[PDB]
RNA sequence: GGACCUGGCGGUGCUUCAUAUCCCUCUAGAGGAGCCUGUUCUGUAAUCGAUAAACCCCGAUCAACCUCACCACCUCUUGCUCAGCCUAUAUACCGCCAUCUUAACCCUGAUGAAGGCUACAAAGUACGUUAGGUCAAGGUGUAGCCCAUGAGGUGGCAAGAAAUGGGCUACAUUUUCUACCCCAGAAAAUUUAGC
């Protein structure tokens, strides 16, 4: 119910009304999107969410309670196939300070994993994608860092002749 | 061209703003004021309102440039102010106490009077009428001459026959003929002022 | 209108994710509108005022 | 195929260029506008 | 395909529905 | 051809409209504006379209709909104006009046509105040399002892132009932790990009990339364009620079640095110094780059 | 036959200037060596004819001691599977590419052909077409040969000379090599475009 023109109107014309005019139709309107829509619309979805653990107030907590980040992707396409390949990927983050690492456990991991670490920040990053699916991949990422804990860890001979 | 035509050059000139009001005439009052609605285009690289700028020098370095390479262009002319210097200074020392007064140690001076030595006044345009190519003597401008001298002068430098002497040097040692009224170019001047009096009859062509 | 006005004036009629930046399938979706366009003006004959608009 | 693979092993829109202009031209291929 | 594309539009066309 | 009965229609329906509208965004309608109304039909009806005219609007009809029915006689047939067998009413009353102010008279940074322009206000068509004729008319008054009122009824007839000097942006000063006064800016050349803060005092000290200018600059030539910004206004070793490029090559860099570092020292130099600099191309941005 | 009207002059010269394209002016190369090709002549019985099909495994490459094509000789065939050939046809269709064609009114001349401007103003206003290309990222039919247009074997074939057209390499002292990315040390005539 809107008297709504759409188009550059001719010499001495006029914006084409709105019936027939398929510049209007061609808009991705959000007409079923109003203020007042959306806040009925999260008004009843309330009922859906959890709260957010108070103890976490802010980052600093946030990367001390729970060190390891996993960031996985998601992307929405339109077309009849859902599937996307680069939705496999997994990013494992941890701060190397928070691993419980002696001295040499440390210069071992660092030198292990090479450019994975970044001096300034102190976070190792192991990206995953070898695996098809994104579970397969976050075992992969948990594992390949608990072997390299491990294997920081164990002094070999060749250890010794630093 | 990226510039719009509203956009006129620029003018450098340090001393030209400082000028006082009171100086100013009428017309050159308009013209400033003119000036402020007018854009201006960006200055280039290149000339700047440093009290060493010689637009003379600036425009021999551009001419011996190969390939934009202008870094290279310069270094041969600082190269040849340089050697034009030593050779005076050492010319100077070795002189007697009454020749000391007659000799310019000054670089510029003497490339600005050496490329002024080399500037003809009567030069020729390739005309064919009658079936038959026939010159005719011409006025040139002075742009036009100040450019044949320069352009004389790097050709007579990049000569092949000078084998192994290096630019700087072999640019000096002309600069300082061309000084004294003598060698190639002053030659290649005269021949001209000289081939063009023999083609006086064929003025009546133009 | 010209082809020129596509983003000025005019819009586009058929519309999908396909040729973005890092997207795929845009030749798929052009297939799929270009057999489209043929089958609704082949199923409305003298009845289509107007281009369709495919939207997804 | 992958047989062919394996012994070697041991060793945009794909349309033709003027439907792609009539359907740029047209608008009916999406994003793609004239400079 | 232009095959299931082709048959189709021909397949629907002696069914009275298609131009 | 729009009757008048067409635009009531349009009018009450839009204030119908208007109502929805004010409805369907939550906004109370008794308060609902046309700014409102443009961004709500903005948001409701995205639009990425160039052209402004070529989005969607909603507006007062009357705005659209435009109307020339001048009508010049009522139902008895008889003319309203006294000069309408002339043809040219309007133009022909406005010599008139002219005329008379010049009668009158007689006892006793802007120009001359354009032909298309006279040509509207007095909504007639008319040739050439009658608007020569009007304007010799104006001038004529103008050369006069003209009064208030006449100075008002020329100025009706002068548009005003602007100039490009106040359009110069000269950066606010800033002040650092220690107190330091200074300023800031960019610049551009080709694709080298620059940073410039220019301290208000200093020993001419400048940093580039936290490098000694005659060492990040080795050829004389990038040094010579340093110094042209303070050279032109007199003020070598009288500031600090602090600059960070990026991008393009040698010359392109030095380029980029002059210009953000004349930018940056607009600030502390005069308004005539600033119009100096602009005048010697150092506050110009040059658009010459590599074409395809 | 007399007088007049519109003309067209498929027009021709000179005078003056606007006089840009093209001139002069500026920069740059483009001759010469070595090889590969396009065309011609000569020669053979023949093809210096080709590798979704070989050497060649630095770059590239030629003939390979491969297979197909060609020349001279020969063999088999109911063969493979009611066999087999890639043989023609878009000069059969479709698809794809390309060509070409597709005003009114008002005045003046006595209401003749006809004419109509002056600004300090004097009648002027308003889709087909194609002996088209493509059988390499595509199809639907149509024809041919089947004691040979199928399958084999034995030898040969692997050119020569110019004049011109094109192309590929190296060509330096304002150069080259090392360190650095610029304050060092060692080496030694026509044209053609372009602003
Ligand atoms: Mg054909
Ligand atoms: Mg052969």
């Amino acid at each position: 119910p809107l008297p709504v023109r759409m188009g550059y109107p001719v010499k001495k014309g006029v914006p084409m009304a709105k019936e027939g005019n398929l510049e209007l139709l061609k808009i991705p309107n959000f007409l079923h999107l109003t203020p007042v829509a959306i806040k009925k619309h999260c008004e009843a979805l309330k009922d859906f969410c959890t709260e957010w653990p108070a103890a976490l107030d802010s980052d600093e907590k946030c990367e001390k309670h729970f060190p390891i980040e996993i960031d996985s992707t998601d992307y929405v396409s339109s077309g009849p196939s859902v599937r996307n390949p680069r939705a496999r990927v997994v990013v494992l983050r941890v701060k190397l300070s928070s691993l419980n690492l002696d001295d040499h456990a440390k210069k071992k991991l660092i030198k292990l994993v090479g450019e994975r670490y970044c001096k300034t920040t102190d976070v190792l990053t192991i990206k995953t994608d070898r695996c098809p699916l994104r579970r397969q991949n976050y075992d992969y990422a948990v594992y390949l860092l608990t072997v390299l804990y491990h294997e920081s860890w164990n002094t070999e001979e060749w250890e010794k002749s630093k | 061209s990226r510039y719009s035509p509203e956009f006129k050059d620029p003018l450098i000139d340090k001393e030209y703003y400082r000028k006082p009001v009171e100086e100013l005439t009428e017309e050159e009052k308009y013209v400033r004021e003119l000036k402020k609605t007018q854009l201006i285009k960006a200055a280039p690289a290149g000339k700047t309102s440093s009290v060493f700028e010689d637009p003379v020098i600036s425009k021999f370095t551009n001419m011996m440039m190969i390939g934009g390479n202008k870094v290279l262009a310069r270094s041969l002319m600082i190269q040849t102010l340089e050697a034009v210097k030593r050779k005076q200074f050492e010319k100077y020392h070795a002189a007697s106490a009454e020749e000391q007064a007659t000799i310019e140690r000054n670089p510029y001076t003497i490339f600005h009077q050496a490329l002024k030595n080399c500037e003809p006044m009567i030069g020729l345009v390739p005309i064919l009428k009658g079936g038959r190519f026939y010159q005719v003597p011409v006025p040139l401008p002075d742009r036009r001459r100040r450019f044949l001298a320069m352009k004389w002068m790097i050709t007579e430098c990049r000569d092949k026959k000078h084998q192994r002497t290096l630019m700087p040097e072999k640019l000096s040692h002309k600069l300082l003929e061309a000084f004294h009224n003598q060698g190639p170019v002053i030659k290649r001047k005269h021949d001209l002022h000289k081939m063009a009096e023999a083609n006086r009859a064929l003025a009546h062509y133009r | 209108h010209a082809p020129h006005y596509i983003a000025h004036r005019k819009g586009w009629l058929s519309l999908h994710t396909g040729n973005l930046d890092g997207e795929d399938h845009a030749a798929e979706r052009t297939v799929e509108d270009v057999f489209l366009r043929k089958f609704m003006w082949g199923t409305f004959p003298g009845c289509l005022a107007d281009q369709l608009v495919l939207k997804r | 195929a992958d047989e062919r693979l394996r012994i070697n092993s041991l060793r945009r829109w794909r349309l033709s260029r003027i439907v792609f202009r009539h359907l740029a031209d047209h608008g009916q291929l999406s994003g793609i506008q004239r400079a | 395909n232009h095959h299931t594309y082709a048959e189709l539009m021909q397949t629907l066309r002696f069914l009275g529905l298609y131009r | 051809t729009y009757t008048e009965d067409f635009i009531k229609k349009q009018i009450e329906e839009f204030n119908i409209g208007k109502r929805h509208l004010a409805n369907m965004m939550g906004e109370d309608p008794e308060t609902f504006t046309q700014e409102d109304i443009d961004r709500a039909i903005a948001y409701l009806f995205p639009s990425g379209l160039f052209e402004k005219r070529a989005r969607p609007v909603m507006k007062h009809p009357e705005q659209i709909f435009p109307r020339q029915r001048a009508i010049q006689w009522g139902e008895d047939g008889r003319p309203f104006h006294y000069l309408f067998y002339t043809g040219k009413q309007s133009y022909y009353s406005l010599m008139h009046d002219v005329y008379g102010m010049l009668l009158n008279l007689e006892k006793h940074g802007s120009r001359w509105l354009i032909k298309e322009e006279l040509e509207e206000m007095l909504v007639e068509k008319l040739s050439d040399l009658d608007y020569m004729q009007f304007i010799r008319l104006l001038e004529k008054l103008l050369t006069s002892q003209c009064g208030a009122a006449e100075e008002e009824f020329v100025q009706r007839f002068r548009r005003s132009v602007t100039l490009e000097s106040k359009k110069q942006l000269i950066e606010p000063v800033q002040y650092d932790e220690q107190g330091m006064a200074f300023s800031k800016s960019e610049g551009k050349r080709k694709t080298a990009k620059a940073e410039a803060i220019v301290y208000k005092h200093g020993s001419g000290r400048i940093k580039v990339n936290g490098i000694d200018y005659q060492l990040y600059f080795p050829i004389t030539q990038d040094r010579e364009q340093l110094m042209f910004p303070f050279h032109f206004v007199d003020r070598l070793g009288k500031h600090d620079v602090t600059c960070t490029v990026s991008g393009g090559g040698r010359s392109a860099q030095a380029g980029a640095i002059r210009l953000a570092m004349a930018k940056a020292l607009c600030s502390f130099v005069t308004e005539d110094e600033v119009e100096w600099m602009r005048q010697a191309g150092l506050l110009t941005t040059d658009p010459r780059v590599r074409e395809r």
